[PDB]
């Protein structure tokens, strides 16, 4: 009785129930792990770049949208990519007839929107990519997943992509201690959160880790290798 | 009927030097014969090496600065490193000629440093004609101050004088005394002057006051 | 052109002449002046016939619909802003002559009122076309406040009389609205009938 | 299958779509036109099966101009937007050219907006097919506008249910020699021929077109000609 | 001026002798009566095959050859190998035909040495695309006529050549009171053009 | 669970079980039909490699143009469906020139393989006329270049993805391509040194031996623009095997 | 383009049977008794009459804001039968519709014509084939110039005509047969022994008597022409006296 | 071009908040034709905004004003349009629609106060924008400005009543020497306790 | 099943499944009751917490689609949201056109007509979400209303959707909520709320609360914290 209603986004289940944005959801968890979690004085986000292929420079996680905005993407790099092509141009044009930047509960808001708009017009697929959101604004910092169904979310930790469930697991275990800290010990449990997504065998390298920062004076600056190298000094091993 | 361009008024001057290159505006801001404000200033930073002086319809200012500010974040973002000064120079003039049959009622000048370390200065017309040189003033009171900066500057009409390269000392006076001695001629210029140096190691702002009359 | 409306208590009074000229020449001598746009809502049109005429009218194709969707009576003020915008989009080639007036259940007698080119004052009564420029010190030294119908008549008659004798563009009759609870009393007072303010 | 689309052809290249609106209008109800060397009649069975229903609110065969008639046998709602649209092609005609239009170029204007119809996927056929009365220069046309977008001009035919015993009932009982008067007896005689349902006043609608123009007969008329 | 006037075109050259073509413009933008620029360059490097000229509008000039320059170069890599003279004359003529009658005022000039050897051609606002052996615009350009019809000759050494072309030029900039700056030299030899000089008319005065 | 009716990919954009588009991974390994192409990103500049694997003699080699510069510092490698590869390599030169002509410098080299898969992943508009293939590009690209990073590599899958990839192989026998190449692989490799072992790589791959004919290969150093080899190079680079 | 129509003769109104009937249709004809509703529409000489149930399963409802007489014009309404969204739907098109009869010809827009342009509007809905059939039928009264009532009902088919009486809903064949047996026989129908025996056929032919609270009567008269509808402070009173016989 | 206008706006910073004025009056020309309309729209807690020129164009900005202004309530984030973001939203629809040589015919004056600042921006309809401690308009930039300055120079820093009293003054002068000047007006005040509306007040001088 | 496969298809037995199906997708969704009252009406969400890890306060269910209306919501969330601007879009075109507010008589009508508008296209599935939409005004009280997917529009004097919503009406019933205020019909909706949950299988909820009315002076406002703390501890005492 699933015969027919595992194809089109404009097709209901007999289940009340959309397969194609579950499939899509798949696609996002097929991503790699990256987690979010912010504090009072900065919101950061630490990812793994993808560490399987070889003599090859891994895919940027971590993506520039804003002066006070910055994102990660653990999906599809392309519909990725063309979301965040959207992120700059309108976060340009709240600069260009507002100026000020854009608050992020808004730009989340015109994610959510776009996101949805395909999911009823046939011939149009989802937006397959998981996207994490790093912002500080007037009330602070930011954290949002929008998964893609067009519904986001606000957390002050989270993870998405694969193995991610250790990493949530782990935040669930330690979101108490987050929210008064420094930027130094607010990486150290971003890293460690991350760390556990890992495999067992497989261990974090300067080469793998992407850690950004966003604050009060502090706009988005994102980590690229070894620049990081005092970032990971410091962490004890599992 | 209705007049969509208006004269505000203002001066924009820069000097090209070897670790320097100083933009000069005041701030006298008026419209037909009244005084708006006296301290709106003329230049603004666009990167931590590059500095833009504008000047004429005020309204075409604002909308092309900001405008600036855009592309200049688009490139960020899609490149991945600041956008060189004469890569600048060149998109202000695609944008500038954009409006080939409504042009942007502005005159344009760039301080900045080449990636070289050297001081450079692009001048403009109000479609986007533009090129290298080693000075240029920019406004109504330009025609005062071009000759002058020609005589000193560029020694024109010396004679048995030695060449020497303009320090930075030297080159500051000599934006103050020419402002000075501007204020006294034309009426579209006092009330301020902000000048900004741009050297290697970041930008200082500085300003003086003027005639106020 | 002539248009003039006063609100009183409870209900309002309209009133304009019926003379379309064509510059030195009367086209019609008895022209309807008063545009009823609805059951309780008069206006006035005034400055040219069509883009005023095709207007107002279309501005009764709508709020017709509107009315019988909301299900209750339309009021004064919808019928403003309605017309209001209607003009306002196409206020660089229609001329007009808005001085809206009409009753509504709830806020008792209203007269909007914006020449051609669109605006928005609830005042006390309006005055438009050519004549208003004559008849405003007559007005305004006339006019007080909580005046009841039947005074509210006299005086509109006695300025749209005046109005008549200076101006040379508007004539003919002095048609009248008065809009309350009961419903509308066009009347038209020509002749002998009409103020007759002697010159000596 | 090969016959669901009205955009392939068959294995035999035969529009099988085109066969089902054909049966449809087969399956309409009964219509009768008769030429004669004066005119030409049409008549067709109004079937409104509760005496609730009004005769007379709608109408079964419509005029377009002075002197056309239209009937058909099939669905109503087709036939009620064609003529409606027919009739914006007439007006058109007489628009441009100061002359009303000849019924031909109009039964070349309706074959041609149906034909589009099957031609074009999405759409089905017009499932009905038209019956012509016209009058042209003082002498009468009759034409049969098939929903294939085939449009034949007929001596004499008849449609709708049963219409092939009503074809061969006209076959032996038609002659080019007639007259109208006698066209409308013999008419009503083919349609009694296969009425099932015993012909009261009020069952038929009966239209003419002669050199007055054409127009419909009151129910009046229709008991009138009956009565012998 | 509500600031479009942007020049109205001053003293251009170029004729091609039997060594290649040669050209020759000063610099001196003429805002009005005041003077813009002294150092304005006017001879444009569009490739190191093919030069252009500015003159009569100097920011129309610039963006159309400069968008020539793009669209040529896009040429030569779809048909992997260089444009020709008259293909790029076409080009640019095709380009300025529309928006005509729209106020530009183009006066260029194409030049170069393609396969079929030296290539001149006159390009402008309102559409004249034809070659030749002599040309110069601009408001100097009859002096810079004269000149040069009394200079000119196919087989004239090069030297002398580059003699003619800075006499022509000195000429008509002293004449013209909107001509005037340092004078240009840019002789397209054999395959790539070569700057010859930049010289200025205080000092050739000194020379004649 | 009993196997019953599905629509497959009866919508192009159709999400797979466990997520994972459909014409996407069809186009992935529509690639493995595709030459072999090498590429080492060292810093001393970049080689570019392929087979032509020709199918008769009756055609003359010069025709395949399996390598072409997107610009004089940007050469690139393609394997797989050329017919739109080219289309492709259109647009990566007229973008090119749109940087150089609005922006007066080269474009670099990832803004250019950023900006061609900005052109991939407009598939499905099928109402709209404008804009439109409904099918991902069936090729996979190779990118060389200089600028203020000199040598450079990005590979490109039928995906719209990329990476900062050095000593990348795509081709027909990829995998044991880039299995060898590691083992291969020197961090610091000079010229010659990266075109005789992709050289070597290539011979022991491919199915036909190796003359000059057989392949082609191209480079780009700092030192100047695009240099496609010539013959007689070929021969004076296989003469040491 | 489209996701197109589902392949088959009943899948899709589009493709015709091997006799040409369309499927679809008669779907939509069936499914016009959800909703359990069945109403019926009489006129006599002076007034056009139309009464149908108002089932409130539910006292968290408000009586005033269900109902199925929708005002159209303040002299021409209408009923609803079908589904409640697609009635929702054609109240608002007829609105719309006459709104825009009455500014492009200058006068109040004819009952048949309304009927006819709304019977038109549900016709080319079988026509396409991403359309779905508006699946209700509605029913007009209103007094013309002279004809005085007409009673008139499109159909999701878009066939109409003109009724002395008619009915439609769950029991619309013993309506129908009610209203043949009660036509043929007794005509005259003033006011009084007039409509309410259309009340008296919808009670006879639905349940026992009705109190007030479950009918909705709207009524249009030849003296006094304006869609108005009655109370349970008029419809009781209106019963009581039927129910005395 | 302009049909129904209102002659000036004042402005006027000081410590703590921001008092401006403009008075009861739209002329049809030199007919004053209109008495007792408003020419200041109070567009929050924190920015408030007047407006010269043609009312009409005054009008339809107090419409898609206030639906921005409102639009934002709904949201109801914490974020709010600062008096500076609502300068540049104007500064930029006017140069928009300057453009498209269709101008709003008018000249607006922003007064705003928050983060304990006191801004006062101004705009005119060729989208010319800035800053300044005190603004006029029309007739107005050409008589209370100065009056205005001189008191600012002397003293840049004013309390509440030392401002509005130089602020009635001003257009008392306005009013004696301006032809469409009237004898009505509203004063606005915006500070902590948000934006205040007082009148109509009389110049009512001997 | 068979004949159901879009949209703009009827069922051998005349049903459009694929909008029973977005129906059916409701009882899969958390709980929304809204009650009115004399004085106005007070809404009411089973908001269920995924995980601790959500910032309290977010996926906000309680819309404000203007000033004097708001908007509770059940079913696909996105769905919800795009409802939500489309109403604030049909408000802010109102206020434009006609420069008062805009009735919620009308406005519901309009938005259910839309949401119909989506059921009868085999381009675009219906919508996966059923919202409430009450408002007050002391011109005419307070109004609420209940919008199915289908597009069925009815005001009600309570209603409540999602996957316990018979029992939700069950308890609605027991309150003669026609005389009562806010203040004292929140303790009911609470007690109501509490009372409905299903803790064993989906624990760890959030109440979340809103109203409109002359308390606000008909101003769709998040009610404060003091009452919903203390409506809470009264529920908490119910149980």
């Amino acid at each position: 009785f699933r015969n027919q209603y595992d194809n089109d986004v404009t097709v209901w289940s007999p289940q009340g129930r959309i397969h194609q944005i579950e499939y899509a959801m798949e696609a996002v968890k097929q991503g790699s792990a990256t987690v979010g979690l912010k504090s009072k004085t900065h919101a950061v986000l630490v990812a793994l770049k993808r560490a399987q292929s070889e003599l090859a420079a891994h895919q940027k996680k971590i993506l520039h949208v804003d002066n006070h905005i910055g994102i990660s993407i653990a999906g599809l790099t392309a519909d990725a990519r063309l979301l965040c092509n959207f992120m700059r141009q309108e976060c340009l044009d709240s600069r260009f007839v507002f100026d000020r930047p854009l608050p992020v509960s808004r730009l989340v808001s015109l994610i959510g929107s776009k996101t949805q708009i395909p999911t009823q017009r046939y011939g149009r697929r989802p937006y397959g990519v998981g996207l994490l959101i790093a912002g500080y604004d007037d009330m602070g910092p930011h954290i949002f997943q929008t998964c893609p169904s067009a519904n986001y979310f606000d957390c002050r930790a989270m993870s998405i992509g694969a193995r991610s469930q250790s990493a949530r697991t782990y935040l669930e275990r330690h979101m108490s201690e987050f929210m008064e800290c420094n930027l130094n010990e607010l990486v150290k449990h971003g890293l460690r959160a991350l760390r556990e997504t890992l495999p067992a065998e497989q261990d974090l390298t300067t080469k793998n880790v992407s850690i950004g920062i966003v604050g009060k004076d502090l706009e988005f600056t994102i980590y690229d290798d070894d620049d990081v190298s005092p970032f990971l000094e410091g962490l004890e091993e599992r | 009927r209705f007049s969509p361009y208006v004269f505000n008024g203002g001066t924009i001057l820069a000097i090209a030097g070897e670790d320097f290159a100083i933009v000069a505006s005041d701030t006298r801001l008026s419209e037909g014969f009244s005084i708006h404000t006296r301290d709106s200033p003329k230049c603004y930073k666009l990167t931590d090496k590059t500095v833009i002086g504008c000047s004429g319809f005020h309204g075409d200012c604002l909308t092309l600065t900001k405008i600036i500010e855009a592309r200049l974040k688009m490139y960020k973002h899609s490149n991945n490193k600041a956008m060189t000064t004469g890569a600048i120079a060149a998109m202000l003039s695609t944008i500038l000629y954009s409006r080939r049959f409504f042009p942007y009622y502005v005159y344009n000048i760039i301080g900045g440093l080449d990636e070289e370390g050297k001081g450079a200065v692009y001048s403009f017309d109000p479609v986007g004609s533009y090129q290298r040189d080693s000075f240029k003033a920019g406004g109504s009171a330009s025609a005062m101050l071009q000759p002058l900066l020609d005589n000193q500057v560029g020694f024109k009409n010396m004679q048995n004088v030695e060449h020497v390269p303009l320090s930075l000392d030297r080159a500051m006076r000599l934006v103050k005394d020419v402002f000075i001695s501007a204020a006294e001629r034309d009426v579209y210029t006092g009330d301020a002057l902000r000048i900004c140096i741009v050297t290697k190691e970041g930008i200082r702002e500085e300003t003086v006051s003027l005639r106020k009359d | 052109t002539t248009i003039m409306a006063v609100q009183f208590d409870g209900g309002v009074v309209l009133g304009a002449d019926s003379r379309t000229t064509t510059g030195s020449y009367i086209a019609n001598r008895v022209t309807d002046k008063l545009t009823p746009i609805h059951d309780r809502i008069f206006c006035c049109r005034s400055g040219s016939a069509a883009d005023t005429q095709a207007v107002a009218d279309a501005v009764t194709y709508q709020l017709g619909f509107h009315s019988i969707e909301l299900n209750e009576p339309p009021l004064v003020h919808t019928a403003a802003s309605l017309f209001k915008e209607m003009c306002y989009r196409y206020r660089e080639d229609l001329m007009a002559g808005i001085i809206i007036a009409g009753w509504d259940p709830q806020e008792g007698g209203q007269v909007y009122s914006v020449p051609m080119g669109g605006m928005m004052v609830r005042q006390s009564f309006a005055i438009g076309g050519s004549g208003s420029s004559y008849i405003y010190g007559y007005v305004d030294a006339t006019y007080r406040e909580g005046m009841t119908k039947e005074e509210c008549l006299q005086f509109t008659a006695n300025a749209l009389a005046l109005a008549m004798e200076r101006d040379g563009s508007s004539g003919g009759v002095i048609r009248l609205a008065a809009i309350a609870e009961s419903g509308v009393e066009r009347q038209v007072l020509l002749g002998d009938q009409i103020p007759k303010f002697a010159v000596a | 299958g090969y016959s669901f689309s009205l955009t392939t052809f068959s294995p035999s290249g035969k529009l099988v779509q085109i066969e089902y609106a054909l049966a449809a209008v087969a399956g309409g109800a009964p219509s009768v036109g008769i030429k004669a060397a004066n005119g030409v009649v049409l008549a067709t069975e109004k079937k409104q099966k509760s005496i609730l229903y009004d005769e007379r609110s709608v109408h079964k065969v419509e005029p377009i101009t002075k002197h056309i008639g239209l009937v058909y046998s099939g669905m109503g709602p087709d036939y009620r937007v064609l003529v409606h649209r027919a009739r914006k092609l007439a007006q058109q005609y007489y628009l441009v050219y100061q002359e009303p239009i000849p019924t031909a170029q109009l039964v070349q204007r309706v074959a041609s907006v149906m034909q589009e119809y099957t031609q074009s996927g999405g759409v089905r056929p017009f499932g009905v097919s038209l019956l012509i009365c016209g009058w042209n220069e003082g002498r009468p046309y009759l034409f049969q506008s098939d929903p294939s977008g085939a449009y034949f001009a007929w001596k004499a035919t008849a449609m709708g249910k049963n219409y092939v015993n009503g074809k061969t009932f006209l076959e032996k009982r038609y002659n080019e020699d007639l007259e109208l008067e006698d066209a409308i007896h013999t008419a009503i005689l083919t349609l009694k021929e296969s009425f099932e349902g015993q012909m009261t006043e009020d069952n038929i609608e009966v239209g003419i077109c002669n050199e007055a123009g054409f127009r419909r007969l009151t129910p009046t008329e229709v008991k009138d000609y009956l009565a012998a | 001026e509500p600031g479009i006037e942007m020049l109205h075109g001053t003293t251009t050259l170029a004729f091609k002798f039997r060594h290649g073509v040669i050209v020759a413009a000063d610099s001196r933008a003429t805002a009005g009566a005041y003077i813009a620029s002294q150092t304005v360059k006017k001879v444009i490097e569009i490739n190191p095959y093919l030069l252009g000229t500015m003159a009569g509008g100097a920011a129309d000039c610039s963006f159309w050859e400069r968008l020539l320059a793009r669209q040529c170069r896009i040429y030569e890599l779809r048909n992997k190998e260089r444009i020709s003279v008259a293909a790029a004359s076409k080009l640019l003529a095709n380009m300025v035909y529309q928006y005509k009658g729209m106020g530009l005022s183009m006066g260029t000039m194409i030049c170069g040495w393609d396969k079929r050897g030296p290539g001149l051609y006159y390009v402008d606002s309102e559409g004249n695309r034809i070659s030749g052996a002599t040309f110069s615009v601009g408001s100097g350009s009859v002096y810079a006529y004269g000149v040069m019809d009394r200079g000119y000759s196919y087989d004239l050494e090069v030297e002398q050549a580059y003699d003619l072309a800075r006499r022509a030029i000195y000429q008509a900039t002293y004449r013209d009171a909107y001509s005037g700056g340092a004078v240009n030299l840019y002789h397209v030899r054999e395959d790539g053009w070569i700057r010859v000089s930049s010289d200025n008319v205080a000092d050739l005065h000194e020379k004649y | 669970m009993f196997l019953t009716r599905s629509e497959y990919d009866r919508g192009v954009n159709t999400f797979s079980p466990e997520g994972r588009l459909f014409q996407v991974e069809y186009a992935i390994e529509a690639i493995k039909l595709g030459s072999t192409a090498i590429g080492i990103q060292t810093s001393e500049g970049v080689c570019l490699a392929v087979e032509k694997r020709i199918t008769s003699p009756l055609m003359e080699p010069s025709s395949i143009e399996k390598i072409v510069e997107i610009d004089a510092h940007i050469g690139c490698a393609m394997s797989g469906l050329i017919a739109d590869a080219k289309t492709l390599i259109d647009k990566a030169r007229v973008e090119t020139q749109n940087h150089w002509f609005t922006y007066n410098e080269t474009m670099t080299v990832e803004s250019v393989t950023q900006a061609v898969s900005n052109l991939a992943l407009q598939f499905g508009e099928e109402d709209a006329d404008p804009g439109a293939m409904s099918r991902p590009f069936g090729v996979a690209l190779l990118f060389g270049g200089v600028d203020e990073k000199g040598p450079q590599l990005f590979h490109m899958d039928p995906s719209g993805t990329f990476v900062q990839c050095d000593a990348r192989a795509i081709g027909s026998a990829s995998e044991g391509a880039q299995s060898s190449l590691q083992e291969v692989y020197h961090k610091s490799m000079t010229l010659k040194e990266a075109i005789k072992s992709s050289l070597i790589i290539l011979k022991q791959v491919m199915e036909e031996k190796l003359n000059a004919t057989n392949i082609e290969l191209a480079t780009v150093q700092p030192g100047q623009n695009f240099h496609m080899f010539t013959k007689e190079e070929l021969e004076e680079v296989i003469k040491d095997i | 383009m489209s996701r197109g129509s589902s392949a088959g003769f009943d899948r899709h109104i589009t493709i015709f049977s091997p006799e040409g009937r369309l499927y679809q249709v008669e779907y939509a004809f069936k499914a016009i008794n959800q909703g359990g509703l069945t109403s019926v529409a009489v006129r006599g000489k002076d007034c056009a009459v139309i009464v149908t149930q108002k089932k409130v399963p539910d006292k968290l409802l408000d009586s005033s804001t269900v109902t199925h007489l929708f005002k159209i014009t303040e002299n021409i309404g209408c009923v609803m039968t079908g589904m409640t969204a697609d009635s929702r739907s054609q109240v608002q098109r007829a609105r719309y519709e006459a709104a825009n009869w009455k500014y492009k010809y200058g006068y109040e827009i004819p009952v048949d014509m309304l009927c006819k342009r709304i019977a038109d509007i549900s016709q080319v809905y079988t026509q396409n084939a991403e359309m779905r059939p508006l699946g209700c039928c509605m029913i007009l009264i209103g007094i013309d110039e002279e004809q005085g009532p007409q009673v008139y009902k499109c159909d999701p088919a878009g066939y109409y005509c003109g009724f002395k009486a008619t009915a439609a809903g769950v029991k619309q064949t013993e309506s129908t047969s009610f209203l043949e047996k009660k036509v043929k026989k007794k005509f005259d129908w003033t006011f009084e022994q007039t409509v309410e025996t259309a009340i008296t056929c919808l009670s006879t032919v639905l349940s026992i008597d009705f109190k007030p609270s479950e009918i909705e009567v709207g009524v249009v008269t030849v003296e006094n022409p304006k869609f108005r509808i009655l109370t349970e402070a008029e419809i009781d009173a209106h019963l009581v006296a039927l129910a005395e016989r | 071009n302009p049909m129904v206008t209102g002659t000036s706006v004042l402005g006027v910073k000081f410590e703590g908040g921001v008092v401006i004025a403009a008075d009861m009056l739209g002329s049809y020309g030199s007919l004053a034709r209109f008495r007792n309309i408003s020419r200041i729209m109070r567009v929050n807690n924190s920015t408030m905004l007047g407006a010269s020129g043609d009312y009409a164009d005054f009008q339809y900005l107090k419409q898609v004003l206030g639906q921005m202004v409102i639009d934002e309530e709904l949201l109801g984030d914490g974020h709010s349009y600062s008096p500076r973001a609502i300068h540049s939203w104007l500064t930029r629809a006017m140069y928009s629609r300057r453009s498209k040589m269709n101008p709003l015919w008018n000249t607006m004056v922003i007064g705003g106060y928050a983060d304990g600042e006191s801004f006062l921006g101004y705009v005119d309809m060729l989208g010319v924008a800035y800053e300044a401690p005190s603004l006029a308009t029309g007739y107005g930039a050409y008589l209370a400005q100065p009056l205005l300055r001189e008191v600012l120079e002397k003293q840049p820093v004013l309390s509440q009543t030392e401002a509005r009293d130089l602020v009635e003054r001003c257009m008392r002068v306005l009013y004696y020497r301006d032809a469409r000047s009237y004898n009505r007006f509203q004063i606005a005040t915006v500070t902590e306790k948000g934006v205040e509306i007082e009148g109509p007040l009389s110049t009512e001088t001997n | 099943t068979g004949y159901d496969l879009s949209a703009s298809t009827f069922s051998p037995d005349g049903r459009v499944f694929q909008v029973e199906y977005a129906m059916k997708a409701v009882e899969n969704s958390s709980t929304a009751i809204g009650i009115r009252c004399k004085d106005g009406v007070v809404f009411g969400v089973e908001k269920l917490v995924l995980s601790k890890l959500y910032e309290e306060g977010s996926n906000k269910r309680l819309f404000n689609v203007d000033r004097h209306v708001g908007m509770a919501v059940a079913g696909l969330l996105a769905d919800a949201r795009s409802l939500a601007d489309i109403a604030r879009e049909e408000a802010s075109n109102f206020r434009s056109n006609f420069g008062y507010n805009i009735p919620l008589k009308h406005l519901a009508d309009r938005v259910a007509m839309y949401v119909h508008a989506y059921t009868l296209y085999s381009a675009v599935r219906p919508f996966g979400c059923s919202f409430m939409l009450g408002s007050y005004s002391v011109n005419d009280g307070a109004q609420l209303y209940m919008i199915d997917p289908s597009g069925v529009s009815y005001g009600y004097w309570g209603c409540a959707i999602g996957k316990a919503r018979q029992a939700a009406k069950t308890e609605i019933e027991k309150l003669q909520m026609k005389e009562m205020t806010c203040r004292d019909i929140v303790k009911e909706v609470a007690k109501i709320i509490y009372i409905v949950h299903d803790e064993v299988k989906d624990k760890a909820f959030e109440l979340e609360l809103s109203w409109v009315g002359e308390l606000t002076n008909g101003r769709h406002e998040i009610v404060p914290k003091d009452i919903r703390e203390e409506a809470e501890k009264y529920a908490k005492e119910s149980l």
